[PDB]
């Protein structure tokens, strides 16, 4: 009876129970989940931990290098944009009848990362053979405690949910082999990965180290002049990231030609049009490198389009989409009492300072 | 300390332009250093304890005395809670929090963006479901995490 | 035997710009090279 603005929806306080989310066969009801999560509605902590654990069990069974066949939708970095994730599934096709391959980076940046994790983990449980989730550089314990994802779990839910995600991200596969043609990673190649068996030999169930091929899978980036190189140095130090390497056009072409592949799908880097097809390989005729970015209007300032890749019927359909309205949040999930209390303490002090003189 | 009462009597006397024993808002706004301040009216409403639209010398001392170094953390948070609680019913409702914040933020936030963070603040800080934040609920978020 | 590439574009993004924060009032904190993300 004391609410000035009614133009925004009042978020619900009823935490979804285990009976409202899960059916009688242990299948999560994604319809109740989407409708509740989009209203900024929270789940019961026991349910939030149940969706993470049952999903991580399916992820722990999967291999380091997944076998995915066409038709399949290839998504890029989401970065906690849950209300843009809802438009991504409408552009790329409903998950109930379309294969999906995500390339990581589901958390951090966007202030709806836990909503993205709970919804993508619920689709992974409901579709354990048609939907696939790979790991990015942000699905670790070092970046989430630095990029407000730990704060997102502690404010919306509890620190126990954050601990469950750090154990669920360790189960995310590293790479994927799509249709025996394309290698799908997050960052890119590595100076320690010559064959696809080098991808299989890695122990992904750990925190991504600062070295080794596991770090280069998620952190490496293409050269700024990819395709127009000054030298032939295959891997140089990635000076922007501070770790991993820069892979060149001769490096990717040699890798594509050695393992008899066509291209390398990846994300990890923002694109103004949501995608970027790099220089064609002289021995294939197809773009040797393809960056995919599924975050429209990155950080609410980039004003960029986001693209998804729907590979079907020998056609690589890069389908773009724009952003969607999302609720507002103060930086680092700060409440209005913490934000305004210093201003209250300061300006009131200035009053008596000048009143009493 | 009767020395402070006599010393603050002169300062209260200069602020009294009409010499009515009370201080109106326009008599406060005679201070050029209090113009650019969104919480002058709230402090005047907190100091006033009858509704005369004016702060007498007894209300002046009762209000100013809560700001000396001699005072526990509950005294300071008592005044801070009364900043948002406008009607002085003991609790802060959704409108009282939106209205007071509207003064401090000016136009740095739109109404649709200020209302969203106000609701989510109370939602994650209303341990009783009454739709409002109490003094103990106000203290469980301020001071520490 | 390469596949065909088709781009399905859309219209420009429609979002809301935050009004510039008057430092005199209660301002919102700011958030923080433009192509790659952020180093550890
Ligand atoms: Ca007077
Ligand atoms: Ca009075
Ligand atoms: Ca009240
Ligand atoms: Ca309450
Ligand atoms: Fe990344």
């Amino acid at each position: 009876t004391d609410r000035v603005v009614k133009a925004v929806p009042f978020p619900p306080s009823h935490r979804l129970t285990a009976k409202e989310v899960f059916d009688n066969d242990g299948k999560p009801r994604v319809d109740i989940l989407k409708a509740h999560l989009m209203k900024e509605g929270r789940l019961e902590e026991s349910v939030a931990l149940r969706i993470i654990t049952e999903g991580a069990s399916i992820l722990r069974q999967e291999k380091n290098l997944l076998d995915i066949d066409a038709p399949v939708t290839v998504c890029g970095a989401i970065h906690g944009q849950f209300f843009d994730l809802m438009k991504l599934f409408e552009v790329g096709g409903s998950p109930a009848n379309t294969r999906y391959l995500f390339l990581g980076d589901y958390v951090d940046r966007g202030y709806f990362s836990i909503e993205c994790v709970l919804y993508l983990w619920a689709l992974k449980i409901l579709y354990p053979k048609t939907l696939f989730l790979l790991r990015g550089n942000h699905e670790c314990r070092h970046l989430t405690e630095y990029f407000t994802f730990k704060q997102e779990c502690k404010i919306k839910y509890s620190e126990r949910v954050y601990d469950a995600c750090m154990d669920a991200f360790d189960c995310l596969p590293l790479a994927a082999l799509m249709n025996q043609q394309f290698l799908c990673v997050h960052g890119g190649l590595s100076p320690e990965i010559n064959t696809l068996d080098d991808i299989r030999k890695l122990d992904r169930f750990k925190e991504p180290p600062a070295y080794g091929p596991m770090c280069d899978i998620l952190w490496s980036d293409p050269l700024e002049d990819f395709g127009n190189e000054k030298t032939q140095e295959h891997f140089t130090h990635n000076t922007v990231r501070g770790c991993s390497y820069f892979y060149s056009y001769p490096a990717v072409c040699e890798f594509l030609q050695h393992n008899n592949l066509l291209s390398i799908l990846r994300a990890h880097e923002a694109q103004d049009a949501g995608y970027r097809m790099y220089r064609k390989s002289q021995t294939t005729g197809f773009p040797s490198l393809i960056t995919i970015f599924s975050a429209p209007n990155y950080l609410d300032v980039y004003n960029n389009k986001a693209a998804v890749l729907k590979y079907e019927n020998n056609v690589m359909n890069i389908r773009q989409f724009n952003c969607s309205p999302h609720p507002y949040w103060l930086p680092n999930f700060m409440d209005v009492f913490t934000w305004s209390l210093p201003f209250v303490g300061e300006k009131v002090t200035e009053m008596l300072v000048n009143v009493l003189n | 300390d009767a020395d402070e009462i006599k010393r603050l009597g002169k300062r209260f006397k200069k602020l009294d332009l009409d010499n009515s024993g009370s201080l109106s808002v326009e008599e406060f706004m005679s201070l050029p250093e209090l113009q650019q301040n969104p919480l002058v009216q709230r402090v005047i409403d907190i100091f006033d304890t009858d509704g005369n639209g004016e702060v007498d010398f007894k209300e002046f001392i009762e209000g100013v005395s809560q700001f000396s170094v001699k005072g526990d953390k509950e005294q300071k948070l008592r005044f801070a809670f009364r900043i948002y609680d406008m009607d002085k019913d003991g609790y802060i409702s959704n409108g009282e929090l939106f209205q007071v914040l509207k003064m401090m933020v000016g136009n740095n936030l739109k109404d649709t963006q200020l209302q969203q963070i106000v609701d989510k603040t109370i939602i994650n800080a209303d341990k009783d479901g009454d739709g409002r934040i109490s003094f103990e609920e106000f203290c469980a978020v301020v001071g520490g995490l | 035997k390469k596949p065909k590439i088709i781009i399905t574009g859309c219209e420009d993004n429609v979002y809301e710009k935050l009004p510039e924060q008057n430092s005199n009032f209660l301002d919102v904190p700011e958030i923080v090279p433009r192509r790659r993300s952020i180093r550890p």
